[PDB]
């Protein structure tokens, strides 16, 4: 059939961007029974990504979720009671399903001013490791771990499906400005960021400055809150839960 | 070193005894708006002569940002004639401006703070706006305001 009908499908599988999904149509790899069997010509992420094809494709109910959140938490909690951890995306905004765990990390020992702290990210990813949760690696970053995890089945119980999982190391001073950013909703993130530029303000994943009277972006305002955000803009703050795509 | 200030250009808004030229005097002999209410206030002073800023003190007085931008007397001087050399910076958070509380902060700004690009660069004007729109009550404007040269 269509190539590009041929490539669509390709990109489903974690990892396989458009780039590398073009060289694997030339190579006459279109479908995903082809796939199965040309596994050295993918990467990890890729291999691994195809693995769990099935699994990543599934929707996540909300007590998945919550059973998931749990074990991360703790585990947080108990290497260092100073990280926090916040769990986004549509569970956030109390989706009963969610399509991936959207993990958020931080430390106040790790700043933007401070030096780069991957082991920050790390022992807490080895961690996850031990207690058997995440069951695979897709990519070990410095700053954001993208892998796969399973819900505990002790035996004689039918496992649990695999499940996405982000984790995202962030800077404590910008923190509450990747929660925001990351629990939005594409269309609330772009609804705040207009009102931003009304008031004078410019939000972004990051942080949230003033804009001078020439319009130049000034400092990073401090942030220990989803709410210092909206205190700066003036605007009423909205529950994770009103972030829909119904505005007032 | 300090730089002297010489004049005021201009000023879109002052009280009648906390007025722009207060930010001559040494002390604190403020400068306020006309009326709280406002949500910015502007000056521009004159310089005794064409220096360059390396370095700038701010002293607060109820104000929720501060920006500074520079300028020179040939050329004219009107909104956009003007360059941003401290960037618009925070003085006093939304809910210490809408209660009142601390707004004598006062604040440093080294060479590395400034916008290396137009503090490279010498001048003869300085714009100030002062902003405060988390409250239309409390009085704000500025203590007073240091600028430096190189040593």
């Amino acid at each position: 059939d269509d190539t590009s009908s041929s490539i669509n499908f390709l990109t489903r599988v974690t990892g396989i961007g458009p780039s590398a999904a073009r060289k694997l149509v030339d190579e006459g790899i279109k479908t995903l029974e082809d796939l199965r069997k040309n596994e050295d010509k993918l990467n990890h992420h890729q291999r691994i990504g195809l693995k769990y094809f099935e699994d990543f494709e599934k929707r996540i109910p909300r007590e998945e979720m919550l059973q998931m959140q749990d074990i991360v938490l703790n585990e947080v909690k108990k290497l260092d009671p100073e990280y926090i951890a916040t769990v986004c995306g549509s569970f956030r905004r109390g989706a009963e399903s969610s399509g991936d765990m959207d993990v958020l990390l931080t430390h106040p020992n790790f700043t933007s001013e401070s030096s780069k702290q991957p082991k920050l990210l790390h022992r807490v990813v080895e961690q996850l490791q031990k207690v058997r949760f995440i069951t695979d690696t897709l990519s070990k970053g410095e700053t954001k771990f993208m892998g796969v995890c399973q819900l505990p089945s002790e035996n004689d119980e039918n496992e649990y499906p695999h499940r996405r999982i982000d984790i995202r190391l962030i800077p404590k001073d910008q923190y509450y400005c990747g929660v925001l950013y990351f629990t939005g909703s594409d269309i609330f993130n772009k609804n705040m960021r207009a009102h931003a530029l009304e008031k004078g303000f410019t939000i972004n994943e990051y942080t949230i400055r003033p804009l001078g009277v020439t319009g130049v972006a000034g400092e990073p305002l401090p942030v220990d809150s989803e709410q210092d955000i909206f205190d700066y803009i003036q605007w009423r703050y909205r529950e994770p839960k009103d972030r829909s795509e119904h505005h007032h | 070193p300090e730089i002297r200030l010489r004049h005021v250009v201009s000023c879109s808004s002052q009280d009648s005894t906390h007025c722009a030229e207060n930010l001559l005097k040494a002390d604190t002999r403020k400068w306020r708006a006309a009326k709280a209410g406002e949500k910015t206030i502007s000056v521009v002073l004159q310089l005794e002569k064409e220096e360059q800023i390396h370095s700038v003190d701010i002293g607060n007085d109820g104000s929720a940002f501060v920006e500074v931008l520079v300028g020179s007397s040939a050329g004219g001087a009107g909104e956009q004639d003007y360059e941003v050399l401290l960037v618009t910076s925070s003085f006093m958070s939304p809910s210490e401006s809408r209660s009142g509380s601390n707004p004598n902060r006062v604040r440093m700004f080294g060479p590395d703070k400034l916008v290396r690009a137009a503090a490279e660069k010498r001048w003869d004007r300085v714009k100030i706006v002062c902003s405060q729109p988390y409250s239309k009550d409390s009085p704000f404007g500025l203590s007073f305001v240091r600028f430096h040269s190189p040593p």
